[PDB]
């Protein structure tokens, strides 16, 4: 954590020093950061991967090009799926879903919040579950709990919850 | 005891060396066609028993390839095409004797490869009359290694499609895929024989390619492209070759649909979808290797196959509607575009298929 | 207009083909052909149906016929124009039938090279064969050829290239050297045709006692051919040519008289000899009886040992084969 968080922020600094150049260069480093698995903070490095895989949807030209490949690298990291590979990263991944949900007050709640019901589900499609609405439901219920649900996080959840289920 | 029958294997190779000293005789092989007629003396005499015997040359040993080696000696020089006919009586007689060795008890497997060596060496009509003989005598209810020899029968017809107008390809257009539905099947070499059967599907042209294929075979081949990595293993260069043959075989409809576009295609985009991702299962995996210098050529092969897949990347997008996907193959298409923009920069190659794929993946 | 400028600018190129003494004028017409390479990158590609498919492509074939006409000796613009000719219909995602016609254009010369066994003359038609040698680079640049040889393309004309290796002058052999090695670089294991042409190349290379540029290009082809030397071929054709190399092993003083690349290719052949040793053997004393002549050839290089050491390293590689064959079992 004195090195990887100093390197993931450096990867964020590589993401800061990015039009797409280091975003192409650290894409090789992020896909090979998955090779640095099998550690106690490897689930945190997978969290450092999956948040970068959540941030792989941000640039969405060469990083979303790396995203499903990183999800395949997460699948390469998935020798056998685990509950910490299922659950403890998920609210941390939903924390990244709670990151952009702070500035999610645009007039596209039928579109962008349904895209938030899709881009989160695309990461769940990167997780590739069949009950990916309902299997993520109790975690999202824990995540909408972790959301303040003052004015903007609530209806963005509940209408997407009305999208994913009844 | 001084030595076992490995000394006879040391003698059969020495008999093949006697066949090789016969192959070290000279040019054009009318005398060896007469030795093929002297083989036809034996080859007519095998089924002349028709009782508990075999073709004694094939029943002599297994590794002794004098049936090929004398035919290799018969490949001395072309004088003229009756050498490519004299062993035809040696061909179909032992083939009917191998057909009289039906169900392949313990010695009838090795016959068809000797026949394939007879098919590959020299047949003017010595394959075509053999194809006229095999039209009257063929049984295809095959097994594991027998799938390879059935592809050796498929190896014959494209080799028999050579002469001037191919002279029996329309007759081979009768010999169609009606028995070829036995894929999703035996192992990697048989899948390479299925890729050879796909090389036979990269053959039997517009006389029958607009009839037999219909884009439901390539989807069954897209199931085979799934099967080749999954229904067996140890196909590291083999499925790579099977893709490289499919790189020829998918491009075998290049001038066909770009003549009048008949093509019988029902599912014209299903096979191109999963195979291009299955390309990225090796080529983006080779772009995960991402080396510049080739290993020796196995890196250079799949990359040229990726350069062949670069044409295949330009292929479906130039006619059909790209990015009309449903699954995460479109998400893998960006990873294929990640494999593209890597390999496009890494090409230093033909700029036509480069810039087209630069607009196809993007 | 597009057909009419093709009836004007290619006619202006026919006015440029009216004078072939270029001096940067037909090269400016090659710069206009480079502009026509931009124009073939601009238009006259992926056009209407069979009439229009036969309209401008035959006119481009008529441009290719005039490109076939201006062979001697301007190979610089001709190889350049062949590149745009490769770039003509390739991006159209079509007209591979026109390439199959261009294959039949190449297959027309196959009968002509077969006719060269009966009667041949005309160094300008050998320059048209050298224009066809520029088409050999274009056949190397065809690149759907392994997709085309599934329909029995230039895999066939590899034998015509072997027939171009039959009628093989020091221009024509080096023409035969590259594209066959390029077709060897495409794939291997044709149906026993060129293994006959291999000893017809290899032993006749010892017969060719001059024309070092042909010899260097053959060693460049042997750089691919010793790379093509492998254990996935005809199970008996290899050992005979290996014995033919062992026959050639009695005379490698000309292989040293040829300065370096032939001796390097002979070292590559010695590397291929160890690669034949790296394969299975199935001929116990016959390998060793070939090896005793090879050890004599090793002693022959040890006899004239004043310059060579990679051959001695190939002999050390042969010693590495000999140490493998020294006492490995007991």
């Amino acid at each position: 954590s004195s090195h990887e968080v100093i390197r993931a922020s450096c990867v964020s600094g590589f993401f800061i020093l990015l039009q797409q150049q280091n975003s192409c260069n650290r894409v090789p480093k992020i896909l090979i950061d998955k090779v640095k698995d099998d550690s106690d903070i490897v689930k945190k490095e997978f969290a450092s991967i999956l948040g970068q895989l959540v941030c792989t949807l941000h640039g969405m030209f060469y990083l979303t090009s790396s995203l499903t490949e990183p999800f395949s690298e997460h699948g390469h990291v998935d020798l056998f799926c685990r509950n910490l590979k299922a659950t403890s990263q998920h609210e941390c991944s939903s924390s990244q879903l709670k990151a952009s949900v702070c500035k999610p007050f645009l007039f596209l709640l039928k579109k962008k919040i349904p895209s938030p019901v899709k881009l989160a589900f695309i990461d769940n499609l990167h997780h590739l579950c069949k009950h990916l609405d309902f299997r993520e439901d109790e975690t999202d219920v824990k995540a909408v709990l972790g959301t303040l649900l003052n004015l903007m996080e609530d209806p963005d959840k509940d209408v997407r919850v009305a999208f994913s289920g009844n | 005891m001084a030595g076992t029958s490995a000394p006879g294997s040391k003698r059969r190779s020495e008999p093949p060396a006697p066949r090789p000293g016969p192959p070290p005789g000279t040019g054009h092989p009318p005398s060896k066609r007469a030795r093929g007629f002297s083989a036809a003396a034996a080859p007519d005499p095998d089924d002349p028993f028709g009782a508990h015997g075999d073709f004694t040359a094939d029943d002599l040993e297994e590794l002794d390839t004098l049936a090929s080696q004398a035919l290799s000696q018969c490949p001395a020089a072309a004088r003229d095409v009756s050498s490519d006919h004299k062993v035809h009586r040696l061909l179909d007689g032992m083939s009917k004797n191998p057909s009289g060795k039906n169900r392949e008890t313990v010695p009838i497997k090795d016959n068809f490869e000797l026949e394939v060596l007879q098919a590959q060496y020299k047949e003017l009509k010595e394959k075509m009359k053999v194809m006229e003989e095999e039209v009257l005598i063929k049984n295809g209810e095959i097994k594991i290694l027998r799938d390879s020899l059935h592809q050796t029968e498929s190896v014959l017809e494209e080799q028999r499609r050579s002469h001037f107008l191919l002279e029996q390809e329309k007759t081979q257009a009768l010999s169609d895929k009606e028995k070829e539905f036995s894929k999703k099947l035996q192992s990697l070499q048989s899948e390479l024989q299925f890729k050879d059967a796909e090389m036979n599907e990269l053959r039997t042209k517009l006389q029958t390619s607009e009839r037999a294929n219909k884009l439901a075979a390539p989807s069954v081949s897209h199931v085979s492209p799934r099967k080749n990595p999954s229904v067996v293993i140890k196909p590291e260069a083999c499925s790579p070759q099977f893709g490289k043959t499919s790189f020829p075989t998918k491009e075998s409809f290049s001038a066909n649909m770009s003549l009048p576009h008949p093509c019988q295609t029902e599912s014209g985009y299903k096979p191109l979808v999963g195979r291009e991702d299955s390309k990225p299962h090796s080529l983006r995996g080779d772009s995960i290797k991402q080396e510049e210098a080739q290993k020796s050529f196995v890196d250079s092969w799949r990359q040229r196959s990726n350069t062949q897949g670069s044409i295949l990347i330009n292929l479906l997008l130039k006619q059909p509607l790209i990015p009309g996907s449903s699954l995460s193959l479109c998400h893998l298409l960006s990873s294929s575009s990640e494999s593209p923009a890597g390999t496009p920069l890494q090409p230093p190659g033909f700029g036509s298929t480069l810039a087209g794929m630069s607009g196809l993946r993007t | 207009g597009e057909h009419g400028l093709e009836l004007a600018s290619m006619i202006p190129a026919l006015r440029e083909l009216g004078s072939a003494t270029p001096e940067e004028y037909n090269t400016v017409v090659q710069k206009p052909r480079q502009i026509l390479c931009q124009f073939i990158d601009r238009i006259l590609t992926d056009v209407n149906v069979v009439a229009v498919e036969l309209v401008k492509k035959t006119d481009s074939q008529p441009t290719s016929v005039m490109l076939l006409d201006f062979i001697q000796h301007i190979m610089k613009s001709s190889p350049l124009m062949f590149v745009n000719v490769s770039g003509s219909h390739e991006a159209k995602g079509s007209c591979i039938e026109f390439s199959n016609w261009i294959i039949t254009r190449l297959l027309r010369i196959a009968a002509t090279p077969s006719c060269h066994l009966l009667h041949k003359k005309i160094c300008e038609v050998i320059c048209s064969l050298l224009f066809l040698f520029k088409s050999k680079s274009p056949a190397i640049f065809g690149v759907l050829t392994k997709e085309l040889l599934q329909l029995f393309e230039d895999l066939v004309y590899l034998h015509r290239r072997n027939v171009m290796g039959h009628a093989v002058e020091w221009p024509v052999v080096m023409s035969r050297f590259l594209s066959q090695l390029d077709e060897h670089m495409g794939y291997l294991q044709s149906a026993p045709l060129q293994l006959m042409s291999m000893q017809n190349l290899e032993f006749i290379e010892v017969t060719l006692l001059m024309v070092l540029t042909r010899i260097i290009a053959i060693v460049f082809f042997r750089r691919q051919e010793l790379l093509l030397w492998q254990i996935g071929c005809v199970l008996l054709e290899y050992g005979s040519p290996k014995i033919k190399s062992l026959a050639i092993s009695f005379l490698t003083e000309l292989f040293q008289l040829g300065g370096l690349p032939a001796q390097p290719a002979s070292t590559f052949f010695s590397s291929f000899l160890e690669l034949l040793k790296h394969l299975v053997e199935m001929d116990t004393d016959q390998l060793k009886l070939y090896e005793e002549p090879l050890s004599k050839l090793i002693k022959t290089l040890f006899p004239f040992e004043a310059e060579a050491y990679r051959n001695i390293e190939p002999v050390y590689l042969n010693m590495l084969l000999e140490k493998l064959c020294v006492m490995f079992e007991d």
